[PDB]
């Protein structure tokens, strides 16, 4: 019951590194997943608006926003592949957020310094790594030394949650059949498939 | 029109599949 | 002096890491020997609150 | 609205009835069994062979 | 980096995460030394 | 849309408190042993 | 200049990776409850 | 003698032709759910805008595909990890749009697929078995949530969930290469020898079998006749078996016991398959296979290449060309 | 291998050349990659791959940063690519070490070794320093 | 016959590609052996006592009062997004900027009765609270001032 | 409107809100300067039609048949900006900056899915009067880009300013003196600029907060695919708002 | 298009299209990437190269560094699939 019970928490506390950024903050454990990549957008978002690119009207080669397209609920988010992550609430993107989203002229007109900063080491340091701790896509050499403690506590508490459910299924059915009595194997003298109907 | 002999090859074997445990053999004892 | 402290500490652990458990597993020893081993287990608790005395006065 | 943060997805009071509905429904036949069963009645194993 | 007093114990400290790992070989050799009886 | 959200409610609390009744149904009993 | 970070860990990896297998040994020598 | 006991006695039966329990009232209804939207989704369902940018991927029989082309498309990158049952989407249309079939069918098959677990732990209790048949077949239950379920949580989209399909099967193994180098990771290492021990030792121990059977037919019959269904007797010769094998390798290197052989047969495959589930678990959140680009260098500082640098090139060809219109930023961290 | 002549690294705007002794060299591409690599991994600049560490693109820039000192200066105080405003806000700098806590620890001796492995390094890989991805 | 380098001790140990030399390649002292870096004394090209430091934290001091002050025009409209923004936009290097310039015992703790009334005035802005805003944003005003008149 | 700045973004994520209009209140007028502006013009679509040729009852008459969307809530342009000119007459707006685009794709009955960009770039809008009037009205041609850039590449890797020039999996058909002329159209990867009409039409006006906002009526063509299918021509319907300076 | 001329004119020539170039073209230049560059890729259709000039926004500064380079730049037809990625075309070292 309780190794059931702990691997239900081990599969929490892993998706809580991956994932929040409260209670695991950002400055502390690396920016998360969500967070890298809304992190990249907003950095091009700002490398481009700075060479005069009116950025809520950029056309992207698919028709969409390059940098701002909407939500299937109607917030203005980040445009490209990190339209999935467009639930992130990280605190140096929350300065720019309306009730419609991100707002267009706190990003045309006040983006600090600080945020600039902010976005730039976490788009550097992606949770993205090898074993060996290359940092990095798979397809980059090896200069960097980094993974993101994100990703070293959110795989290694994914591993230990299933072996402990797996841990629930051994015990369990172990407890039940050692409980019932035929956990060392089936009686010779009553089989109890043999007195049964026969099964077509 | 190769959709229509696409469909009916799985529809044909989830047939054979349904026979194979409804209609069989029972195994037996003497 | 604090380094002379955590020294000896390192060193009387690293005794009773190797003492205790044999003096627990042989079937008898522990009830002939354990003023003896509670003397030393007083020495580690005692050397514990001086280098944390000297800790906190160096603070 | 899918994104919204509701208790077991009940954004309408129609479904908060059937959850009760249904599983009323189900305990309801199982106090067929189980209820009028006393509460006093222990057993000193890892298992309960009691009645039905 | 540890404090000023405690730096000469610095090689030490790089060992004692490793003495878990060393704990479940010590359950292996003393089942050994008895001869897994 | 909200008619389809109903009655996928009602069969998924039907089923699952099928579950939830019958494992409470003195289901360690149920063992060809005893009982 | 005696590299004696190397030193330092290699002796006490050692020190600490016998201490074990000395409970163990010493307790064959003693006929002890293993 | 009340209704709910007659109810649960004939759900617990033995003697049913298929073994319902309570398990199977999780499991028929969500298996046969999924099964019934898997059927009509392959056959005939519109395109689905996969990588969220308006660009509809053809995955049925009647949009043009074939049996191996044919694909169950996944949700809308636009989605992500977003719920999306029918009933969240103002239309059928824009349910079918944005991949709604793939997030039905997962889910049902993943409730499914955890109550057929159930489901053999059940049986072989009411049939005073042992019960663990079902912690063997919790490896590929575990495979198949890391690669449905796991992986589109890691990534933060169920876009990245592995296509029901064929082809799309191995697109997810390509990209999967190219971005994670699962090659170089060990956990894939040893699945690999999970599935080429266990065809292995499959084929060791069926061949040890039947090379050992002892005289029961004649050469006009099947050799398969000389076993009766419920006989109590063995049908081969397990010391001709081990005296063959004890000389084919060397007499320590064979099991004498048979209930230690099977044991072997059941954990080297679960093994495997258990930890290169967690390969695509943890490598869902971008724990990655080894990288060993660049790493042999020479006096001067020039990089000498290795296999594994060929083999990163191999990933670099499938990562510029994949998901090409998805991509608007210099860096894949999605 | 790395004998004196690939070591020999111009030091200057007006042209001179030095070598950089052994030390310089190990030491320096340890800082660099500590230090600098996040952003300028194989030469490239990530946050912005328009001006990248290639020496043609040090080259053109307004303060030509084709040196060791042009390199150092640009360290101790990093402009845009015409030089005209100060990006020391927004660039690890010595300029901003009280806003960047990596730049607070670092001698002119170490900001030469990191100029020396930017210098260094087109020498021994020509095409691959600032060549991103299709020379990996 | 090739460059051996047992970790440090036998063989050369300054090569380029020796991973267990820990200060014994380099002359100059490293923070820890565990380090690329040398320590925070002199020689170290960052001066904190520099004239273009403090010019800094002043001017995120000044500038704070210039966004604390347009908190109230947010709340004679109800812009609650707009109060809670502008204390983190501009101002999450205020913290940064007051906790570098409170030195002496009595600049921290006059330096806290600043940080107090600001999370007063964004916990009642999460709350809708008009007055209460406006009744911490004279209090983070009037502390913010109190700071920056001692040094 | 003012109801919507008193929410938090948490308040108003996954509910629909943000691809929503304001609703202005009253009957007023603005009468704008020489350095007006309108600032945060959104622009939301409430009705889609699509012209086919149609068999009611016995003939086939050009109809503009209603089509649903399947691109979800990701429809409403907003925070369009521009400067109000004030000509001798007639009030004229130029729109410059904003999301004035947004890619919608509608479906047809029979299945035939149409994506379009509805948008009102370089829209130039005449008015009549001189001020803004519960009976303004506000309209003029936008210019309408392609639906795809020319970076898009094909599912055979083909685009207009990068991939193939030639269908690459048949690459015997790149022989005799005629080549894959047959395949020209499909190669040959245009980018096109159409032009769409919007017709506005004011009828509530709030001056003290110097907003207006009514309905309109815009019709454009749909995405061509870079020249590989003909468009068709898509009449939209909504509630507009704009806030005036 | 299969067959775009003044191809040489985007990016490799060293003679750099006014009208078509992305602001990576302007990098070959020193002294225009970013801020001259900028205003370059940012307004609109030019003539000539002598239409530079009336930038709304420009300085002598500013002038004086595109009249070095006057000899490299070029005005050609506008191609709408090239104006519109200007400041980003995809294209990352
Ligand atoms: C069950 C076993 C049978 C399997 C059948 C599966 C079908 C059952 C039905 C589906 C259940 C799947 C659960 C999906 C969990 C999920 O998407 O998990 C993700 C969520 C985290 O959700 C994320 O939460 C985030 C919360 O962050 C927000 O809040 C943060 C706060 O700071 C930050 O601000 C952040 O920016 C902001 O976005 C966002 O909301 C994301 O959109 C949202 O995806 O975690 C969680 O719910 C918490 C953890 C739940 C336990 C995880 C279990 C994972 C399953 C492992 C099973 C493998 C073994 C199977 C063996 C059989
Ligand atoms: C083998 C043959 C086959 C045998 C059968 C398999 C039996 C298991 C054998 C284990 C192999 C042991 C390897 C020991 C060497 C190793 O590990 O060596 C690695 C390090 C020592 O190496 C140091 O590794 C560091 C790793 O980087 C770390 O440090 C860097 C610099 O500090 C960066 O900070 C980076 O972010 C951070 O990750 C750097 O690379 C250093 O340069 C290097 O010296 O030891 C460590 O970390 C020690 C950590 C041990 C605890 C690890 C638990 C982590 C749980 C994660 C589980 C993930 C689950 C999925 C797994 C797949
Ligand atoms: C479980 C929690 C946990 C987490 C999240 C981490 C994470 C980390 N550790 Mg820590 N550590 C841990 C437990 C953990 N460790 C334990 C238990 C020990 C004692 C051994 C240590 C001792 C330790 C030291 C000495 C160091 C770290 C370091 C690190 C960092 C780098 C890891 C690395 O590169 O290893 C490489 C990755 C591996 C070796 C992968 C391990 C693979 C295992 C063996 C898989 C086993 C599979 C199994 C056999 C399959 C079948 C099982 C099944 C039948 C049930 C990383 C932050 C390093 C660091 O940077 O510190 C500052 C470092 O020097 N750790
Ligand atoms: C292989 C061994 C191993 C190792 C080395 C780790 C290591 C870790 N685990 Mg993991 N874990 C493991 C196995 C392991 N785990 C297994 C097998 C499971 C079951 C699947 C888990 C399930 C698990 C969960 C659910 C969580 C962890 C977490 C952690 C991390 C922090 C641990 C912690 O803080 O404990 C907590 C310590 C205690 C509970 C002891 C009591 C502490 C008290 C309550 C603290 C009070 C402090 C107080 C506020 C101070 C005030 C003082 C003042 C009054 C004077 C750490 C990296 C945590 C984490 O951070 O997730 C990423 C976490 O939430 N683990
Ligand atoms: C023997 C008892 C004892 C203990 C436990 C301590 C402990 C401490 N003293 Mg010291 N002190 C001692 C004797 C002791 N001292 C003596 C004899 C003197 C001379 C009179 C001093 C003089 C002194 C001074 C002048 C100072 C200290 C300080 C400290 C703190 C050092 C770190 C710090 O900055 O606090 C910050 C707080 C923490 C780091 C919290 C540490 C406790 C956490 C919650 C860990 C505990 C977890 C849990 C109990 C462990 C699991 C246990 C098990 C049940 C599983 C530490 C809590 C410093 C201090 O108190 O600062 C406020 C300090 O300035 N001490
Ligand atoms: C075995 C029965 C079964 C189960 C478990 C599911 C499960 C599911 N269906 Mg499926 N379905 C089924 C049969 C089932 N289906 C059948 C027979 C049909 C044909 C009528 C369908 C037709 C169908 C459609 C068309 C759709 C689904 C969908 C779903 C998903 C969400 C539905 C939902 O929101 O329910 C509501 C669920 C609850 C209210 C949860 C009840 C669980 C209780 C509350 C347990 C909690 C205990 C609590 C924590 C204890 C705390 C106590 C403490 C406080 C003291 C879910 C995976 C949707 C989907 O797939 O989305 C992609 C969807 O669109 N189903
Ligand atoms: C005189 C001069 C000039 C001098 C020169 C010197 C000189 C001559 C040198 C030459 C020396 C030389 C190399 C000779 C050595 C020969 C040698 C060994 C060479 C081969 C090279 C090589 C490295 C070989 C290694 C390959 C090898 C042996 C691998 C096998 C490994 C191994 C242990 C496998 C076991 C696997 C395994 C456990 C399978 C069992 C599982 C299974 C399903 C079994 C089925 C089964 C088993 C039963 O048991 C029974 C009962 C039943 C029912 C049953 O189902
Ligand atoms: C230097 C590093 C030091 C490392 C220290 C150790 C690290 C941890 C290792 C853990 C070892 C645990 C031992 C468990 C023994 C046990 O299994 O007994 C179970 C039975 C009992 O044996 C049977 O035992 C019987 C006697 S009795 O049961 O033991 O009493 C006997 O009758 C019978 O003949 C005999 O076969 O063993 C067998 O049936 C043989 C199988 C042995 C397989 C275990 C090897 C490891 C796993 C294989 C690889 C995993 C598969 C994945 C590959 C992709
Ligand atoms: C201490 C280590 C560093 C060194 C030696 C260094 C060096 C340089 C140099 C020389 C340039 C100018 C290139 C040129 O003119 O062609 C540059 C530009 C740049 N670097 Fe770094 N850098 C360092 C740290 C970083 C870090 C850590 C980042 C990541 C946040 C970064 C991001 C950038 C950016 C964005 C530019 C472009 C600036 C511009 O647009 O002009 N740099 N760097
Ligand atoms: C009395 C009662 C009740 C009721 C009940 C019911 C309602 C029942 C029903 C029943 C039913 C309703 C049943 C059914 C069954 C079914 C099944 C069991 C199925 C099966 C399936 C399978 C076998 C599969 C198939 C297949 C094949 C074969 C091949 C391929 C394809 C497929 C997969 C499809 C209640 C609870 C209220 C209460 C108490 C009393
Ligand atoms: C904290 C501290 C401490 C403590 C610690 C300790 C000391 C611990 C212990 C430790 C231990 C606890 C150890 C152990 C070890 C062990 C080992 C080292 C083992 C291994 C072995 C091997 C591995 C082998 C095995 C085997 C056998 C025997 C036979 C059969 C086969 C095999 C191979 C399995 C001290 C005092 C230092 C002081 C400082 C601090
Ligand atoms: O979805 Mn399926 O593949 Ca994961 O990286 Mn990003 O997102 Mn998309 O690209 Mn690559």
């Amino acid at each position: 019951y309780s190794l059931a019970a702990i691997s239900l928490m081990g599969f929490t506390a892993a998706l809580y590194s991956w994932y929040n950024n409260t209670a695991y903050p950002s400055e502390l454990y690396g920016p998360t997943g969500p967070e890298a990549s809304q992190a990249q957008a907003f950095t091009f978002l700002v490398r481009d608006q700075r060479l005069g690119a009116n950025v809520s009207s950029a056309q992207g080669p698919t028709g969409l926003g390059k940098y701002l397209m909407r939500s299937p609920s109607g917030e203005i988010i980040f445009g490209g592949e990190t339209m999935r992550f467009w639930d992130l609430r990280a605190p140096w993107v929350e300065p720019l957020r309306g009730p419609n989203g991100l707002d267009i002229n706190k990003i045309k007109n006040d983006i600090q310094p600080w945020q600039e900063r902010r976005a730039a080491e976490y788009m550097t340091h992606a949770p993205l790594g090898s074993l060996n701790s290359v940092g990095g896509v798979a397809t980059e050499i090896n200069s960097v030394n980094y993974v993101s403690p994100r990703s070293w506590l959110c795989c290694s508490h994914f591993f230990l949650a299933f072996f402990f459910l797996v841990g629930h299924w051994w015990h369990s059915g172990r407890a039940r059949a050692a409980a019932a009595g035929f956990e060392k194997g089936i009686n010779r003298a009553n089989e109890p498939v043999l007195s049964m109907r026969p099964i077509d | 029109m190769e959709a229509l002999v696409y469909t009916f090859l799985l529809i044909g074997t989830l047939m054979v599949i349904f026979f194979a445990v409804f209609f069989r053999e029972t195994p037996r004892i003497l | 002096m604090i380094t002379l402290l955590v020294a000896l500490l390192v060193l009387i652990s690293l005794g009773l890491v190797v003492t205790v458990p044999v003096a627990l597993a042989t079937p008898g020893e522990w009830e002939i020997a354990k003023g003896k081993f509670n003397r030393f287990f007083q020495i580690w608790v005692f050397l514990v609150i001086v280098i944390a005395a000297a800790d906190g006065i160096s603070s | 609205t899918e994104g919204t943060n509701e208790w077991f997805g009940v954004d309408d009071l129609r479904l908060l009835a059937v959850l009760f509905l249904g599983h009323w429904a189900i305990l309801s036949l199982w106090l067929g069994s189980y209820g009028d069963s006393n509460e006093d009645e222990d057993f000193f194993g890892e298992i309960d062979y009691s009645a039905r | 980096r540890l404090p000023e007093a405690y730096v000469v114990f610095s090689p030490i400290v790089d060992v004692l995460p490793i003495i878990p790992v060393f704990f479940l070989l010590l359950a292996f050799v003393w089942q050994a030394a008895i001869g897994f009886r | 849309m909200l008619t389809l959200k109903i009655l996928v409610y009602t069969t998924v609390i039907f089923f699952v408190s099928l579950f939830i009744f019958g494992f409470l149904s003195s289901d360690p009993s149920r063992n060809p042993n005893r009982k | 200049m005696i590299n004696w970070q190397v030193i330092g860990q290699l002796m006490s990896t050692a020190v600490i990776m016998l201490a074990g297998p000395a409970v163990i040994v010493l307790l064959a020598l003693k006929k002890g409850n293993l | 003698v009340s209704l709910w006991e007659r109810f649960c006695a004939w759900i617990t039966s033995t003697e049913n032709r298929l073994y319902i329990g309570w398990f199977g009232c999780l499991m028929f209804p969500t298996l046969l759910t999924a099964t019934s939207c898997f059927i009509i989704a392959f056959i005939a369902a519109p395109p689905v805008d996969i990588d969220g940018i308006r660009e509809p991927v053809a995955g049925s029989l009647l949009y043009g595909n074939n049996i191996i082309s044919g694909a169950v498309v996944p949700s809308s990158n636009a989605i992500g990890m977003h719920f999306y049952p029918i009933w969240e989407a103002a239309s059928i249309d824009e349910w079918l749009y944005n991949g709604g079939p793939y997030q039905l069918i997962v889910l049902h098959f993943l409730l499914g697929v955890s109550a057929y677990m159930g489901r053999e732990w059940e049986l072989s209790y009411r049939l005073g078995m042992r019960p663990w048949i079902f912690v063997a077949f919790s490896a590929p239950v575990a495979a198949a949530s890391a690669v449905f379920l796991v992986y589109p949580i890691g990534q933060g989209s169920f876009s990245d969930g592995m296509p029901l399909g064929i082809s799309g099967t191995f697109n997810f193994m390509l990209v999967f290469q190219a971005e994670h180098n699962i090659l170089m990771h060990p956990f894939h290492m040893a699945g690999v020898a999970g599935v080429f021990g266990g065809s292995l030792f499959s084929a060791m121990h069926g061949s040890l079998v039947t090379s050992s059977l002892i005289r029961e037919t004649t050469e006009n019959e099947s050799t398969n006749y000389g076993y009766k269904f419920g006989q109590e007797e063995e049908t081969y010769n397990i010391v001709a078996a081990h005296g063959y094998f004890g000389r084919l390798i060397f007499q320590y290197a064979s099991f004498n016991n048979s209930r230690a052989l099977h044991f072997f047969l059941a954990l080297w495959p679960v093994v495997g398959i258990w930890i290169t589930s967690m390969g695509i678990s943890t490598m869902a959140f971008n724990l990655n296979g080894f990288n060993f680009n660049q790493s042999v260098v020479d006096s001067q500082g020039r990089v000498i290449n290795t296999w594994a640098d060929i083999l990163n090139r191999a990933n670099l060809g499938i990562e510029v060309m994949h998901e090409r219109n998805a991509h608007n930023f210099p860096l894949d961290l999605a | 291998d790395l004998d004196e002549a690939t070591r020999t690294v111009v030091v200057d705007n007006a042209g001179n050349t030095t070598v950089l002794t052994p030390e310089q060299v190990k030491r320096g591409k340890r800082l660099f990659n500590a230090t600098c690599g996040a952003c300028h991994v194989g030469g490239i600049t990530k946050t912005n791959p328009n001006v990248g560490l290639d020496p043609e693109a040090l080259s053109l820039a307004t303060p030509r940063r084709d040196n060791i000192s042009a390199l150092v200066d640009y360290i101790k105080n990093p402009t845009t690519y015409d030089g005209l405003e100060s990006i020391a806000e927004v660039h690890p700098s010595i300029k901003s070490a009280d806003i960047y806590p990596r730049m607070r620890s670092l001698t002119d001796e170490d900001l030469y070794s990191i100029a020396g492995h930017i210098m260094l390094s087109p020498k021994i890989a020509s095409e691959k320093w600032g060549g991103g991805k299709i020379y990996y | 016959s090739p460059r051996f380098s047992v970790f440090g001790l036998v063989g050369d140990g300054t090569s380029y590609s020796e991973g267990a030399a820990y200060g014994t390649d380099q002359a100059d002292k490293l923070y820890s052996p565990y380090s690329v870096y040398s320590p925070e004394g002199e020689k170290s090209l960052y001066k904190p006592d520099n004239a273009e430091y403090l010019a800094r934290k002043k001017a995120v001091l000044a500038e704070t009062k210039n966004r604390l002050q347009k908190i109230p025009a947010y709340v004679d409209k109800k812009e609650w997004f707009n109060v809670k923004d502008e204390l983190t936009r501009y101002m999450y290097e205020t913290r940064g900027a007051v906790r570098s310039l409170s030195s002496s015992v009595t600049q921290k703790e006059k330096a806290e009765v600043f940080f107090r009334a600001l999370e007063d005035t964004y916990g009642a802005a999460t709350l809708k609270k008009g007055d209460a805003v406006k009744a911490s944003n004279d209090k983070a005003i009037a502390a913010l001032d109190a700071f920056t008149a001692t040094l | 409107k003012s109801q919507i700045n008193e929410l938090s973004y948490l308040q108003v994520k996954g509910t629909g809100l943000a691809n929503r209009c304001a609703e202005v209140v009253g009957e007023d007028s603005i009468k704008p300067k020489p350095g007006a502006k309108l600032v945060d013009m959104c622009i939301e679509p409430k009705a889609w039609a699509v012209e086919e040729e149609v068999g009611k009852a016995g003939k086939t008459e050009k109809k503009f048949v209603n089509s649903k969307v399947m691109t979800r809530q990701t429809y409403t342009l907003d925070a369009i900006e521009g400067p109000i000119t004030v000509d001798g007459g007639k009030i004229t707006f130029n729109e410059k900056e904003g999301i004035d685009y947004a890619a919608t794709t509608v479906q047809l009955p029979g299945g035939e899915r149409v994506p379009f960009l509805f948008t009102v770039k370089d829209l130039v809008a005449k008015g009549n009067g001189d001020t803004f009037k519960p009976g303004f009205q506000m309209g003029g041609d936008f210019n309408t880009p392609s639906y795809r850039t020319g970076l898009f590449l094909d599912p055979k890797g083909r685009g207009g300013t990068t991939g193939y020039d030639m269908a690459v999996a048949l690459p015997a058909l790149q022989l005799g003196e005629e080549g894959d002329a047959e395949l020209f159209g499909e190669n040959n990867k245009v980018f096109d600029i159409t032009q769409g009409r919007i017709e506005m039409e004011v009828n509530k006006v709030n001056a003290e907060d110097s907003e207006i906002g009514g309905v309109f009526v815009a019709t454009q063509l749909s995405d061509t695919d870079m020249g590989s299918k003909t468009p068709k021509k898509v009449l939209t319907k909504g509630i507009f708002y704009a806030k005036v300076d | 298009v299969i067959d775009y001329e003044n191809i040489g004119y985007l990016g490799g020539s060293s003679i750099v299209d006014i009208n078509n170039a992305n602001v990576r073209a302007y990098l070959k230049m020193p002294g225009m990437y970013p801020t001259v560059a900028g205003k370059i890729v940012s307004h609109g259709p030019y003539s000539g190269v002598a239409d530079l000039y009336k930038i709304p926004g420009l300085s002598s500064a500013e002038a004086d560094v595109i009249k070095k380079y006057e000899s490299r730049l070029t005005a050609k037809t506008p191609s709408p699939d090239y104006v519109i990625d200007r400041i980003n075309n995809g294209l990352y070292r």
